[PDB]
């Protein structure tokens, strides 16, 4: 088979600027009709691929011509000018010289922008939820950057441990920034016998933590 | 107007076969070539083969043969993929796209999600997240197998600042994951909040009101 290598596995690029990222071949591309048999691709978080550029160079219709491409023999280039937010997602090469058609191994773009504080929630346990036996509370960082974060649950200001768990979105399609979920989870009769429940955030867009808090029954 | 229509999510035995589908809508599928492409969860797109639409020959990539077979209904506008002796290396997304002469590599569908497990599927437990300038309100989607599940907010009428997080698994080897939504504070006695959560493999379809909390 043709291998397409894509290097490096990660490319960071600051939302305005410019960035270019590389497909190497194994063999060289070039058709006897004098086409390099080399595509381009974007797939954005949750979405199918979406074709950028046709046989090195062509723009695919409806796309945006901040995209571009060069290259001849086995080194391509995809290039990016003015990186939006949108464009957040995993470049992919693909070869039609020889069956099979080959992917790259991808390339995602991770885009730079500056830090940011994240504003803190914090959700009770619904009463339909304390009606099945089990309690989930929930705390809520929106919008911050970069990723990195601590999240500590305290229970009567006893500190929480092994009793949560936490998910991150992918940098955020308009703001380039994340949002991130921690999730307590105890019995009815825990929940019950505790008062006030709180979540502390630790981030470096802050200059101190953030504690969101309630207390068990006062609404 | 063209559009490909993939078929839903499954969960397959270990073993068994499945048979995904992709239809043509605004134009005939005899006139395109049909390619498929796997990505397993986390991992990078994969292409299996292509089917030429007019003649039915097919080209795959050795890696699958005996495993895939490609397929096309010229006459009710579909193609197919299907997989046999399924383990969970075959968990993945399925992409169907066409390509044409003109056009190139113009048009995919969605995708199918296929779990290959042999686990009997969970459907969600759907939890408002109540409302405490700018409010958060959310749902907890809690306690299912396989992926995927569909949120929407309003039937899709709201989209501006959700946030679909993530499925994490549990101990147990279930997933729960959370939307949430921030809105003017000035709404919250005025507008109406709905998740609206879908699961194929269950045939679960819920629509939970978030409503400000008590007292
Ligand atoms: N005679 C070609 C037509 C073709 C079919 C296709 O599915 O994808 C393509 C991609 C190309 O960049 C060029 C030609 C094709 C062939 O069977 O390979």
């Amino acid at each position: 088979d043709i291998e397409l290598t894509q290097s490096p596995s990660s490319v960071p690029v600051t939302l305005g600027e410019s960035v270019s990222i590389s497909c190497r071949s194994s063999t060289s591309l070039l058709h006897s009709s004098g086409k390099h048999r080399l595509y381009w691709f974007l797939q954005r978080p949750g979405q199918s691929p979406q074709l950028l550029i046709y046989y090195v160079s062509n723009l695919a219709s409806g796309v945006s011509d901040r995209f571009s491409g060069s290259g001849s023999g086995t080194d391509f280039t995809l290039r990016i000018s003015r990186v939006e937010a949108g464009d957040f997602g995993v470049y992919y090469c693909l070869q039609s010289l020889e069956y099979p058609f080959t992917f790259g191994s991808g390339t995602k773009l991770e885009i730079k922008r500056t830090v940011a504080a994240p504003s803190v929630f914090i959700f009770p346990p619904s009463d339909e939820q304390l009606k099945s036996g089990t309690a989930s509370v929930v705390c809520l960082l929106n919008n911050f950057y970069p990723r990195e974060a601590k999240v500590q649950w305290k229970v009567d200001n006893a500190l929480q441990s092994g009793n949560s768990q936490e998910s991150v979105t992918e940098q955020d399609s308009k703001d380039s920034t994340y949002s991130l979920s921690s999730t307590l989870t105890l019995s009815k009769a825990d929940y019950e016998k505790h008062k006030v429940y709180a979540c502390e955030v630790t981030h470096q867009g802050l200059s101190s933590p953030v504690t969101k808090s309630f207390n068990r029954g006062e609404c | 107007e063209v559009k490909l229509q993939q078929s839903g999510a499954e969960l397959v035995k270990p073993g068994a076969s499945v048979k995904l589908s992709c239809t043509a809508s605004g134009f005939n599928i005899k006139d395109t070539y049909i390619h498929w492409v796997k990505q397993r969860p986390g991992q990078g797109l994969e292409w299996i083969g292509r089917i030429n639409s007019a003649t039915g020959l097919v080209k795959y990539d050795p890696k699958f043969q005996g495993k895939a077979t490609i397929t096309v209904d010229m006459y009710s506008n579909i193609a197919y993929l299907r997989l046999t002796s399924l383990t969970s290396e075959d968990t993945a997304v399925y992409y169907c796209g066409r390509w044409t002469f003109p056009r190139y590599f113009d048009l995919w569908g969605a995708g199918t999600t296929v779990t290959v497990s042999s686990a009997s599927t969970k459907g969600p437990s759907v939890f408002p997240l109540a409302p405490s300038g700018t409010a958060a309100l959310g749902c907890l989607v809690k306690d299912y197998f396989p992926e995927p599940v569909t949120v929407s907010w309003n039937s899709g009428a709201l989209t501006s600042g959700v946030h679909t997080f993530p499925a994490v698994l549990q101990s147990s080897g279930l997933y729960s994951l959370s939307s949430v939504v921030t809105v003017p504070s000035s709404s919250l006695g005025t507008q109406t909040y709905i998740c609206n959560v879908n699961h194929k493999p269950s045939n679960t379809k819920v629509d939970k009101k978030v409503e400000p909390k008590s007292c």
